[PDB]
């Protein structure tokens, strides 16, 4: 039963670190297509 | 008395009178344009670390 409440803290644990690195990938997405964008329109 | 009238020869072979509309704006404003692209990428790189800070911090 207490492997139960281990699974319930290492899903809490992983959770917040998927909300964290979701963060991260999002600015990386947005920084990359602001690079794009503006290396696309000085020619 | 010499330096001073070849000069002032020289001076009056290459007059004009009209004002040179040769200018250097638009290179100036391209690399301007260019550091402020490094300088947005410098901020935004500083907020991915620190989220990564965040995240490895726990």
């Amino acid at each position: 039963s207490e492997e139960r409440r281990e699974i319930a803290e290492v899903n809490k644990k992983l959770k917040q670190k998927n909300q964290q690195l979701k963060q991260i990938m999002d600015q990386l997405r947005n920084l990359i297509w602001d690079i794009n964008a503006m290396l696309a329109m000085r020619n | 008395e010499a330096e001073l009238s070849a000069q002032i020869r020289y001076l009056t072979q290459v007059a004009t009178g009209q004002p040179h509309e040769g200018s250097s704006y638009s290179s100036r404003k391209d690399c301007q344009m260019a550091l402020k692209r490094v300088d947005y990428a410098r901020l935004k790189l500083s907020d991915v670390a620190r989220t990564c800070e965040q995240m490895l911090e726990n």
